[PDB]
């Protein structure tokens, strides 16, 4: 059990991780079948035990990095696993390794996900940290303060379309 | 609706499940499963955008004073409310209440925190500055005074709303507390939001259903075709799996760009109705809401926006 | 000043164009996604999709009519397959164009033939105008915007008191540097002394919440004394 192992049993076969449910099958029942008619427990033949089954851990693996013509080092984000499955940082887009984490928070470079991002900044390398709304700030507001521009700029922007 | 939910689906893991001869049957079809992935991934890619234009329309994050002097009109239940943990509003967690195989869901950039916090700069800006944060440097006004304002861009002269104030106020009052009632008692509300969730789901079932079929093969399961013919065979039988759950791959994706493709419109309309509404007074009549528009407050909502249009 | 501040902000576009490529990448996108697609079509016509050669002059040099049959009737399945899927990816491409075109024709209509009130749709800011710029493929929209800049606290007043009389501006805001009233208009400080001229006379004192107290100077009064 709890071990990523390529089982077989009465009929059916797959690969995953076996471990001790507390589903509770009929006793004439075999396996289960989840909503997507994927089978998820499994009842030993020998043992009446009901083992679920989650797939053995997989995700894409996204190579962070800021331009080559900038720097050639790189951070790599596992996404949706356990560090323990692969400077190491756990986020909830994933394992993320060779990234700094920061308390700092600043405007977002390199979006990565849940609210992560990753930039290179300073003696150089890769932080990670939770990217910034914005500047904070509070209004003078009261019942009788008004707050009226005694000049202007004119700004010219590019809109492109 | 805003956004989708940004899933990304594995060609060789989908179609040919940890499986080796499948893998090598799937190689002769070329690059069609990096174009699948490359397409999924611009839809998420999509999905952030379209949350970043339609909230992240305000430069600093502005917060209301502890002092609640809004000329008699309340607005604590769309205001943040710090006793919950996640700082939103009430009507907010209403809002969040009420909506319920290589296949990878990814986590949206900006989470629903957030999201949240963005919604209450925009309120803030709205109630303690007007419009003018959207133009430029929030500059702070009266509440009262800048409803005056309001009043004058409708065509009522602002003499109207100062001698009327309490009677509005209390108008206002019983406006927001019955968009309230209305959105703890009926779920029909949020059926804009609920079909885009239900579309996904569907969509997703389906796809993983697909691995069910034979497509004409003479089974579903690839293990025993292998187990049970000779290679010459299992080939034809495993070619005939893999164009069928290489059509349904293709068929899921189409359908998601013309889904995303819809959302991004859906967006797009709700950065304008942000810009044009809740930043600004809009001339533009039945554009935000039906009467004369005063002003609109905007509220998070899973996937989705919501306005509150107050109008004459 | 005015013609300053623009002919300054053209420069800056100037500069900025001419320093930073990030700008057209809305451009750049819509090249690459075409030129991608294109390249993953090419890319298809060397596949073998279960034949036993990518290339049909091969297999019809090689094979009998009966066995030819087989291996060009699944090259063409998974050619045509990948025509099918490139004519779809653009058509739906295609419809995101024409919405970024319908789009600009509209910020053309009501941004540089006219004056938009519409906020945020032309630049951020006060719209003044707008000056098209062809591109590759696109449109470059240049947004003059007026944007206010060096704010003053005041305190203000919804009306005031001059006989029982409560008078509210009529194109502006009542405001107070400490001492003396004014009124000015709304989005640029210049101070004005409160007359009749300025303001409207409704209703009396008793109502309006916040009202303060000050002189309406009439005008007439001073001449008929002269
Ligand atoms: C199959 O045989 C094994 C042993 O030959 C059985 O295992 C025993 O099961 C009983 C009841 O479940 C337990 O009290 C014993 O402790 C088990 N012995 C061992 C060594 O583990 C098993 O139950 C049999 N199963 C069936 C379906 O016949
Ligand atoms: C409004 O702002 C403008 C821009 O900052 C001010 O004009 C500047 O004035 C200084 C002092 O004479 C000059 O050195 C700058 O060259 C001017 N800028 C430009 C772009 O010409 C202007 O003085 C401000 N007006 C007020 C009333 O404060
Ligand atoms: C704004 O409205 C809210 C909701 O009606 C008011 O909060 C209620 O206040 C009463 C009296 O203090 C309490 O009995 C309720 O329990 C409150 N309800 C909630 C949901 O908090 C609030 O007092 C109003 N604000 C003002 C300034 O009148
Ligand atoms: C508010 O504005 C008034 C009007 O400009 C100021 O009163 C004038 O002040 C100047 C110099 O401070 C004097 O030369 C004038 O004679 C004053 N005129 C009147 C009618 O009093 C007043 O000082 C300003 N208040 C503040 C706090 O700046
Ligand atoms: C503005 O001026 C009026 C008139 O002088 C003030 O009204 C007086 O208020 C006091 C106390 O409320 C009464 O004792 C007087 O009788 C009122 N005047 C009259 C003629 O009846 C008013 O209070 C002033 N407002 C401010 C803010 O100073
Ligand atoms: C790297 O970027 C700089 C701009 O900061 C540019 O001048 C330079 O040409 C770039 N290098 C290459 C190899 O393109
Ligand atoms: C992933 O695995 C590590 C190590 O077992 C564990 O500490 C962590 O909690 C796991 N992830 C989550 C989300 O619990
Ligand atoms: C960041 O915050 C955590 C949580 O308190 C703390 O343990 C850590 O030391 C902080 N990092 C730095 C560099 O201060
Ligand atoms: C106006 O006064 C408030 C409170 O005294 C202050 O926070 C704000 O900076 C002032 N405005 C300006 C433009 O200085
Ligand atoms: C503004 O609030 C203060 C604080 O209580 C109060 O003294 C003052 O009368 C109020 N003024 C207006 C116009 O509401």
């Amino acid at each position: 059990k709890n071990k990523c192992v390529n089982f077989n049993f009465n009929g059916l076969t797959g690969t995953g991780v076996l471990t001790e449910s507390n589903k509770k099958f009929l006793p004439f029942q075999q396996f289960g079948r989840d909503i997507a008619d994927t089978t998820d427990a499994v009842r030993d033949p020998q043992t009446l035990e009901i083992l679920d089954i989650t797939p053995c851990s997989f995700g894409g693996v996204s190579v962070i990095t800021p331009g080559t013509n900038t720097s050639n080092q790189v951070a790599v984000l596992y996404q949706d696993v356990n560090c323990t499955e692969v400077n190491v940082f756990q986020t909830r887009a994933g394992c993320l390794i060779g990234a700094e984490h920061v308390n700092n928070s600043y405007e977002c470079d390199i979006p990565i996900g849940a609210g992560i991002c990753a930039s290179y900044q300073t003696s150089q390398s890769i932080i990670a940290y939770t990217m910034s709304l914005g500047a904070e700030n509070s209004v003078a507001y009261s019942n009788n303060s008004i707050a009226i521009p005694t000049n202007f700029t004119i700004s010219v922007t590019t809109e492109i379309l | 609706p805003v956004s989708m939910t940004k899933t990304s689906v594995d060609c060789t893991m989908y179609i040919c499940g940890d499986s080796t001869e499948c893998s090598n049957l799937l190689l002769q079809y070329g690059s069609f499963c990096t174009q699948l992935n490359r397409a999924l991934t611009g839809i998420a890619v999509e999905q952030d955008k379209n949350t970043q234009e339609v909230f992240a329309q305000v430069k600093q994050i502005y917060k209301t004073p502890p002092i609640k002097d809004f000329g008699g009109f309340n607005f604590s239940q769309i205001l943040p409310d710090p006793s919950k943990p996640s700082k939103r509003s009430f009507i907010e967690d209403l809002l969040f209440n009420k909506v319920t195989n290589g296949l990878t869901v990814l986590p949206p950039l900006l989470t629903d925190e957030m999201i949240a916090q963005y919604t209450s700069a925009l309120l803030a800006g709205t109630i303690t500055s007007g419009w003018t944060f959207g133009a430029g440097a929030a500059l702070q006004i009266p509440f009262a005074m800048q409803m005056a304002y309001r009043f004058n861009g409708i065509g009522v002269t602002q003499n109207v709303l100062y001698e009327n104030q309490k009677l509005i106020a209390n108008q206002f009052n019983s406006a927001i507390g019955k968009i309230q009632d209305s959105l703890s008692s009926t779920a029909s509300a949020l059926g804009k939001l609920q079909d885009v969730v239900n579309q996904n789901a569907q969509a997703l079932n389906t796809l993983v259903k697909q691995l069910s079929s034979n497509f004409g093969a003479i089974s579903s399961v690839l293990n025993d075709i292998l187990s049970r013919l000779d290679p010459p065979e299992a080939e034809v039988q495993i070619d005939r799996l893999i164009t069928g759950r290489l059509q349904s791959l293709q068929t899921y994706v189409t359908q998601q760009l013309i889904r995303a493709a819809e959302i991004r419109a859906s967006a797009n309309l709700a950065a304008t109705k942000m810009s044009e509404c809740v930043l600004g007074q809009s001339k533009r009549v039945d554009f935000c809401g039906k009467g004369y528009h005063l002003m609109s407050f905007p509220q998070s909502a899973p996937h989705g926006v919501v306005f509150l249009h107050v109008t004459y | 000043l005015i013609a300053n501040q623009f002919n300054s902000a053209i420069g800056k576009i100037q500069d900025s164009l001419s320093s930073t490529a990030s700008a057209l990448g809305k451009l750049q996108d819509v090249v690459n996604q075409n030129a991608q697609a294109l390249n993953t079509l090419v890319k298809q016509l060397s596949s073998n999709f279960g034949a036993i050669s990518s290339v049909l002059n091969d297999i019809l040099s090689r094979l009998d009519p009966p066995e030819a049959e087989v291996q060009i009737d699944r090259l063409i399945t998974g050619r045509l397959q990948s025509l099918q899927t490139y004519v779809t990816q653009q058509l739906i491409r295609a419809a995101e164009i024409r919405a970024s075109a319908n789009l600009a024709a509209t910020k053309m209509s009501e941004c540089v033939l006219g004056q938009s009130k519409r906020v945020d749709f032309c630049g951020k800011g006060y719209h003044l105008m707008s000056f098209p710029q062809s591109a590759p493929h696109g449109v470059v929209f240049l947004h003059v915007t007026y944007v206010p800049a060096q704010e003053k606290n005041f305190t203000t007043a919804p009306a005031i008191c001059h006989d029982g009389k409560a008078h509210f501006p009529r194109e502006g805001v009542f405001v107070s540097n400490g001492t003396h009233w004014f009124v000015t208009q709304r989005n640029f400080y210049e101070p004005q002394i409160i007359t009749t001229d300025n303001t409207f006379v409704s209703g009396n004192c008793d109502v309006v919440i916040g009202i303060v107290n000050n002189t309406v100077y009439d005008p007439l009064q001073p001449e008929l004394d002269s």
